[PDB]
């Protein structure tokens, strides 16, 4: 199934603060409008120029992402888990499985069966928007927790997602899949583009609204 | 002289010895801003240039090392005043002040070329080395 | 003229400097400089020119309107051939332009009386055919 | 280097005048900046609060002279700004500090323009200051049916 | 009938120096290179600067006294408490003027008008005066009063017609000038794009200003503390002679089309003059001059500009 975003994926292209003005600034924004691919719980999807990833779910399911070129060994692999504890953030050449994913007793970990090379290793309803984007090695993520009163649907609204981590590792990433809890005891995917975008802002710094 | 009071700076604006009746623009007032004071975060540390600079060996211009150096106190100030190196080209920003200035984050390509491909590597000029080897950008900003 | 002796930005003001200790290679780069300059002054001077030919056009024009309806004329408009009533005018050159002298008629020592628009007779309304009906406090009488 | 210099045109190394604000943010704004780039507030990078960073204080400088063919005393305009912090007679105006010149009560007709209703002459020994006048003041003696008629008159040129 | 003209526009100042170099000895150095461009320029701005007070006064200031209106006001039928200055209000400005006026960094500054805005509303409250109660002879002279129904005869006589026709017909002339004195104010509550446009054009010239102080032209950097502290003095003066160059010429153009707008808002500002000597302090025979159909009289009312 596909999907019809409204006004979404408007994050802060960076800091400093700006009071109410019109800023027009040049990114890579998801268009307005645009046709998100509507995911239910999956296959490895490519990275391109960025990823969207808007995540409606009450119950953790989505439990990180596996980024990377070969999204395997040889070639190195960031993988961001997400546990019952916290994130784990690892680039290594790992050894992901046809089907990377983790069970639900709470018998889990299954994603890969070897880690060589490790370079980068960190350790520490409701709807998740994500922007994902490797330009010049920085893996610069974008988060926006907007509660919702839906289940597993797209609102329609605005968000202005807050930059989040930015990974100076330097990994090529050209193909992307979805880490997902399994039983034992729904997501969107976008792409941004280059876009102009009338950044309205408010005198709290708050991307307000966007044309 | 055009600095005792305003009438003769009113003289020597207008570049005359009888100034007739008016009102004229003579200088402009400006409050002093001075006291320079550094709130930058200090990083102190020390960034190891020997180590990615004079080692026990380097790497060919084909498999070029790029060492991310940074999150220092980057000392150029000790480099220029050693001056145990024959070339310092630094294209894009002043070699001499480059201790004080402050970047975000800075790379170390490290390579051995020939004496004769040590001018082919430049930011425009291709060769054996900037079209072949290692490739030097016109927006390098860094020193060789 | 003043702006002859500038260097903009070049290494004296002459041409017979720039030809002349430097070499006609070098001297290209130096010339360009001082004719840039110059070409930016001529330029500004004949823009003003222009911005101020506008606006002796527009006072020749109204001493053009006015010698038709002051010399050529007498005008009913108010405060256009003097300030009064206009009587006539006369001009007199000036070394770039043209004064003119205005003859006014003007009204004076004014005494209070009292009036009305309209005079009752015999059941019948009079109106005064160009005038006032004033009144000395007894007889009433018509004025201009 | 040294603490905040809080309200002092200052060099900073994060120039202007460091005073304070009370705005909000969003976790991560570095600096601050406006319309065109200006920077009118900033992130603190150290307390991680906002400050307003007003451009330095500055205006131009008039010298009113009655003429060196009648004297040879001045005032000074200092063109909006506060008289306070210029650096006898100081005199506050809408149009800036005005030094040298006394302030007066009566109104004459305007000699030397300086703004704002406000004119200066050398009448009342020094410079004095003064609100213009519009001009003098007739009355009217208008009833409902009364009339004047001028007697003599004048021809004028 | 109503009728906006702008008069004046905002007299602003640039320091040459300041809005190219902005205090920084080796940038100040340079610029001596180039001669007397800033001079020049300061010479404009004060040439337009003074020109702009010059309008006001020329068009404002045409009476001698200040005049005013009797305490006790019976004008045989026309009533103009909308036109006359209120006590109780801002700056002591008519109810129509209150509507008028409630519709419409680095080396730059605006003047204030040597005008205030009190001083404009005292005198239209003065050539007001005069008009509603001497009619036109004050504007020749000496202010001879005379009854408001004999000078409505007289601008009668003035279009052709009998005075028997305004005698007989007083009261219904009286309620139609009323009544439409009365539409005025809500036809201008729902009008003076003129003089916005004036302002709106100022605003626009100045942002375009201070927004070329962030291009290159160029250059490596848009900061002169990008170019000292970033490189030796020798290449430094190659950058900013560049920097240099393209801020004269956005200043020059800034002031070019500031001459050419004061042009056009003294051939207004002259319409304007010539137009309170035709229709408030006469009566005007010319056809479409004062309004549409048969002059009769005018009355100013102040606007921001």
């Amino acid at each position: 199934a596909y999907t019809n975003s409204f006004t979404r994926g408007v994050y802060y292209p960076d800091k400093v603060f700006r009071s109410s003005v019109l800023h027009s600034t040049q990114d890579l924004f998801l268009p307005f409008f645009s046709n998100v691919t509507w995911f239910h719980a999956n296959p490895v999807l490519p990275f391109n120029d960025g990823v969207y990833f808007a995540s409606t779910e009450k119950s953790n399911i989505i439990r990180g992402w596996i980024f990377g070129t070969t999204l395997d060994s040889k070639t190195q692999s960031l993988l961001i888990v997400n546990n019952a504890t916290n994130v784990v953030i690892k680039v290594c050449e790992f050894q992901f499985c046809n089907d990377p994913f983790l069970g639900v007793m709470e018998s889990e970990f299954r994603v890969y069966s070897s880690a060589n090379n490790c370079t980068f290793e960190y350790v520490s309803k409701n709807l998740r928007e994500f922007v994902f984007k490797n330009i010049d090695g920085y893996f610069k993520i974008y988060s926006k927790h907007t509660p919702i009163n839906l289940v597993r649907d797209l609102p329609q609204g605005f968000s202005a997602l807050e930059p989040l981590v930015d990974l100076p590792i330097g990994i090529n990433i050209t193909r992307f899949q979805t880490l997902l809890a399994l039983h034992r005891s729904a997501y969107y995917v976008g792409y941004l583009q280059p876009r102009t975008f009338l950044l309205k802002y408010n005198e709290n710094g708050t991307i307000t609204d966007a044309v | 002289d055009c600095a005792l009071d305003p009438l003769s700076e009113t003289k020597c604006t207008l570049k005359s010895f009888t100034v007739e009746k008016g009102i004229y623009q003579t200088s402009n007032f400006r409050v002093q801003p001075t006291e320079s004071i550094v709130r930058f975060p200090n990083i102190t540390n020390l960034c190891p240039f020997g180590e990615v600079f004079n080692a026990t060996r380097f790497a060919s211009v084909y498999a070029w090392n790029r060492k991310r150096i940074s999150n220092c106190v980057a000392d150029y100030s000790v480099l220029y005043n050693s001056a145990s190196f024959s070339t310092f080209k630094c294209y894009g920003v002043s070699p001499t002040k480059l201790n004080d200035l402050c970047f975000t984050n800075v790379y170390a390509d490290s390579f051995v070329i020939r004496g004769d491909e040590v001018r082919q590597i430049a930011p425009g000029q291709t060769g054996k080395i900037a079209d072949y080897n290692y490739k030097l950008p016109d927006d390098f900003t860094g020193c060789v | 003229v003043k702006q002859l002796s500038s260097n903009f930005g070049a290494i004296s003001s002459v041409l017979n400097d720039i030809l002349s200790r430097l070499d006609p290679p070098e001297a290209e780069v130096q010339i360009d400089r001082l004719i840039t300059g110059r070409l930016q002054s001529l330029q500004t001077y004949v823009t003003q020119q222009l911005i101020r030919a506008a606006e002796i056009r527009a006072s020749a024009n109204l001493a053009a309107t006015k010698m038709s309806e002051c010399v050529l004329g007498q005008s009913k408009r108010v405060d256009f051939c003097g300030k009064g009533y206009h009587l006539m005018s006369f001009p007199q050159s000036a070394p770039h332009g043209v004064v003119f002298l205005h003859v006014t008629y003007v009204p004076a020592q004014e005494k209070n009386f009292t009036t009305a628009p309209a005079i009752c007779h015999d059941g019948k309304a009079h109106f005064p055919r160009e005038g006032v009906f004033v009144s000395n406090g007894t007889h009433w009488f018509v004025t201009q | 280097s040294t603490n905040l210099v809080k309200n002092k045109c200052v060099n900073f190394n994060f120039t202007g005048v460091l005073t304070e604000s009370n705005k909000k943010f969003l976790p991560f704004q570095q600096f601050g900046r406006d319309i065109a780039d200006t920077t009118d507030a900033v992130r603190d990078p150290q307390t991680l609060e906002i400050l307003d960073i007003t451009p330095c204080s500055f205006g131009g400088v008039s010298v009113i002279t009655p003429g060196t063919n009648t004297s040879n005393q001045v005032a000074v305009l200092y063109q909006d700004v506060n008289c306070t912090e210029v650096p006898s007679n100081v005199f506050q105006t809408r149009a800036g500090c005005l030094i040298g010149a006394e302030h007066v009560n009566n109104s004459y007709e305007c000699d030397i323009p300086i703004g704002a209703g406000i004119c200066a002459s050398y009448q009342t020994q020094s410079i004095i200051a003064y609100t213009m006048s519009l001009g003098a003041e007739n009355s009217v003696a208008y009833s409902n049916n009364s009339i004047a008629i001028p007697t003599n008159f004048t021809i004028s040129v | 009938t109503t009728e906006i003209l702008p008069v004046s526009m905002t007299k602003t100042s640039v320091d040459c120096t300041m809005y190219i170099c902005g205090d920084s000895t080796e940038c100040s150095n340079l610029l001596l290179q180039y001669g007397s461009f800033c001079t020049q320029l300061n010479r404009a701005l004060t040439g337009i600067a003074v020109e702009q007070d010059k309008n006001t006064q020329e068009v404002f200031a045409q009476v001698k006294q200040i005049y005013k209106t009797p305490p006790i006001k019976d004008f045989g039928g026309f009533n103009f408490s909308q036109i006359l200055p209120d006590p109780s209000k801002p700056s002591k400005r008519s109810p129509i003027e209150d509507l008028l006026f409630n519709k419409v960094f680095n080396g730059l500054t605006v003047l204030p008008p040597l005008l205030t805005d009190e001083m404009i509303a005292q005198y239209t409250s003065a050539l007001l005066a005069g008009t509603i109660t001497s009619g036109w002879t004050f504007g020749a002279g000496p202010a001879l009063q005379i009854p408001f129904p004999m000078q409505m005869a007289y601008r009668f006589n003035g279009i052709g017609v009998t005075q028997n026709v305004l005698y007989e017909n007083q009261k219904l002339i009286a309620n139609q000038f009323n009544s439409a004195i009365g539409k005025i104010q809500d036809s201008l509550s729902s009008a003076l794009g003129k003089l916005q446009d004036v302002v709106n054009q100022n605003a626009q010239a100045l942002n375009t200003l201070v927004k070329q102080l962030s291009s290159n032209f160029g250059a490596i950097s848009s900061v002169l503390n990008d170019i000292l502290s970033r490189l030796d003095p020798p290449e430094a003066e190659v950058q900013i002679d560049r920097l240099i160059t393209g801020r004269l010429q956005s200043l020059q153009t800034y002031v070019t089309q500031q001459l050419i707008r004061a042009a056009e808002i003294r051939a207004s500002a002259n319409l304007a003059a010539t137009k309170m000597s035709e229709c408030v302090l006469g009566q005007s025979k010319r056809v479409d001059f004062c309004g549409k159909g048969y002059h009769l009289m005018s009355f100013p009312q102040s606007a921001p500009h």
